[PDB]
């Protein structure tokens, strides 16, 4: 099992990357996996503990820089669009 | 505002922040 | 393209004296690690206990005919123990049973 | 009442449409560049707004 | 050996329109309190089902074959524990593959094999004094059983089987399906006492046990249990003693449903 990280997952015979995590969800005995509207997998049952757990999928999001102007300076300072600051410096 | 309301980010697709937020408007 | 992210702009758009305001060069994408995580849980594997450590078995002209369903048949027990005499498979390849 | 906003958009073209998939991002790059057009309206779309 | 118990009179049967039950989960998943649409097979609000009544006292014995139309809807209330199973197959004979369900005081029998049905089957059923309970050894349904292919076993899944003299409080409904090899059950247990035959519908159905096997089923039958008659002074009987039961028949249909899911996981309700 692998928890809190950006990992792939398969389950029962399904497919999905992200981050798995602990989920407040109350499921009945025959749910297997959670499913959102506009039909995307958001939750699904461990199998072997017999565990719900919640789904996010990999923070994507665009990169984006600032800059004062060629010819007036070469400083340039850089923005990331919608990420959290915990998991930047994954971009290598 | 309370009478107004219906998305969050899913595969690919992105949502920014207005320029203007609700205070300073 | 791979020097500083004004580089990298410099290629978005063309021209080498980009104006100042904001610009979209790319996109970031994390990458994860692979695992094929969590396969369902298992009930009983294959009954073969009964069927190769019996105490007696039957004569040829009465043998025995035996049903395996339901269940998780496990033939690395079967081919990787040096016990038996001969072992051939047709047309099937027992590794990858 | 007058509308005067609305949330401005913009996609990931590349992951929407060949969904991350090596190959399949190698051939979209021999139909042009609509890609990067897309994406310029749409940002042109939301400095607008 | 067989028991030959058949009415000579054949009754028409009687009719009584269905008004919101037969509804089932279409998948094993969840979704959190969205309304949500779907394509697959189930019952229209207002079907006019079947209804069968058998009475003992004068009296009415017949048990007829009926189709199974790519799925079936059964519901019963039942008080002396008379319903037992079913039994499902496409020549109910020797000749073919047939499918067996039955339910004991003990657990739940599922068997496949080429069984081979009476005109008339039922369970028989009688008491021991010595024992002081009763047993089911004698499978009348069946005359003989071979080529055994599938059997599968799961606890009880609602009530205990004993012999008792209750009142009507609670309804059983269940919904049968059979698709790309595999056979599916659907239950829910729901007290109700009131006079009429069906509830408002609230309640849907839920998932008990997948059965994937490879057969063909074209009609089924229901199973009844008999109890050996034991003769007070002044008692009379024709062998085989049972106490009235009845039932109604639902037919599945090609429809496209719109769902009301909740936060907990419960279809509150749904429309055609
Ligand atoms: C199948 O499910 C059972 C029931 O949960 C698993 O057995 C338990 O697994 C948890 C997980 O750590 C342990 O804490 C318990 O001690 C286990 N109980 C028993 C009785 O074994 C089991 O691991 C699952 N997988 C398999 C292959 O059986
Ligand atoms: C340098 O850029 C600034 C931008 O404000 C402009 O005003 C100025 O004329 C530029 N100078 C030259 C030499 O291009
Ligand atoms: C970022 O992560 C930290 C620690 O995991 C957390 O405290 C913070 O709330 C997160 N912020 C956002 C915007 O997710
Ligand atoms: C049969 O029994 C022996 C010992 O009684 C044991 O060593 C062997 O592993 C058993 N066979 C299998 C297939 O487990
Ligand atoms: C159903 O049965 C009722 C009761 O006799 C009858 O009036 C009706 O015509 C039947 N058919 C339909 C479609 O309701
Ligand atoms: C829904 O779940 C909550 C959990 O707090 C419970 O209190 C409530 O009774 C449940 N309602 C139904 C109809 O299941």
């Amino acid at each position: 099992l692998v928890k809190n990280k950006c990992v792939n997952f398969n389950f029962n015979g399904l497919t999905g990357t992200g981050v798995l995590t602990e989920s407040n969800k109350k499921f009945l005995p025959f749910q297997q996996f959670g499913r959102d509207i506009a039909d995307t997998t958001d939750a699904v049952r461990d199998p072997q503990t017999l565990e719900i757990l919640d789904i996010t999928p990999c923070s994507f999001g665009g990169v984006s820089v600032i800059t004062p102007g060629t010819n007036t300076s070469n400083q340039v300072a850089v923005l990331y669009q919608d990420v959290n600051c915990t998991e930047v410096p994954v971009a290598i | 505002f309370n009478k107004v309301t219906l998305a969050q980010k899913f595969n690919g697709l992105t949502v920014l922040p207005p320029l203007l937020t609700d205070e300073m408007i | 393209c791979a020097l500083d992210p004004l580089s990298e702009t410099k290629c978005t758009l063309k021209s080498f004296t980009v104006e100042k305001g904001i610009y979209q060069t790319s996109n970031f994408r994390v990458q994860p690690t692979e695992s094929i995580v969590r396969f369902p849980n298992i009930t009983n594997l294959c009954p073969f206990g009964e069927v190769f450590n019996a105490t007696r078995f039957a004569s040829v002209y009465a043998w025995n005919r035996k049903r395996i369903s339901n269940c998780v048949a496990d033939y690395s027990v079967l081919y990787n123990s040096a016990s038996f005499s001969t072992f051939k498979c047709y047309g099937v390849s027992p590794t990858k049973l | 009442i007058l509308p005067v906003s609305m949330t401005k958009t913009s996609v990931d073209c590349t992951m929407y449409i060949c969904g991350d998939s090596t190959e399949c991002s190698n051939l979209l790059l021999q139909y042009g560049s609509f890609c990067t057009q897309l994406n310029r309206a749409l940002t042109g779309i939301a400095v607008e707004q | 050996q067989c028991v030959n118990l058949t009415t000579r009179t054949q009754l028409p049967p009687a009719y009584t329109n269905s008004f919101t039950r037969g509804v089932y989960y279409p998948d094993k998943v969840f979704r959190s309190s969205v309304l949500h649409s779907t394509q697959d097979l189930f019952l229209p609000f207002f079907s006019n089902v079947t209804w069968f009544h058998a009475i003992h006292v004068t009296k009415r014995f017949d048990n007829p074959v009926l189709p199974f139309n790519d799925g079936v809807y059964f519901a019963s209330t039942e008080k002396s524990n008379i319903i037992r199973g079913w039994i499902f197959g496409t020549t109910l004979d020797s000749k073919t593959q047939s499918l067996l369900i039955v339910n004991n005081a003990t657990n739940v029998v599922i068997k496949v094999c080429e069984f081979q049905f009476c005109n008339d089957p039922f369970l028989g059923v009688y008491y021991h004094k010595n024992n002081k309970s009763w047993m089911e050894s004698e499978f009348r349904v069946y005359s003989s059983a071979n080529n055994c292919t599938f059997e599968y076993v799961s606890q009880p899944f609602l009530m205990d089987l004993e012999g008792k003299q209750g009142n009507f409080k609670n309804l059983r409904e269940f919904v049968f399906k059979n698709i790309d090899g595999y056979f599916k059950i659907y239950s829910k247990h729901t007290p109700i006492n009131l006079v009429r035959d069906l509830p408002q519908g609230f309640s849907a159905l839920e998932p008990l046990v997948d059965l994937p096997i490879g057969i063909n089923i074209t009609r089924f039958q229901t199973l009844l249990a008999l109890h050996r008659s034991y003769l007070t002074p002044g008692d009379s009987s024709s062998g085989w003693t049972a106490g009235a039961a009845a039932y109604y028949v639902g037919y599945l249909q090609p429809r496209t449903f719109l769902l009301k899911y909740n936060e907990n996981g419960t279809i509150t309700d749904a429309v055609d």
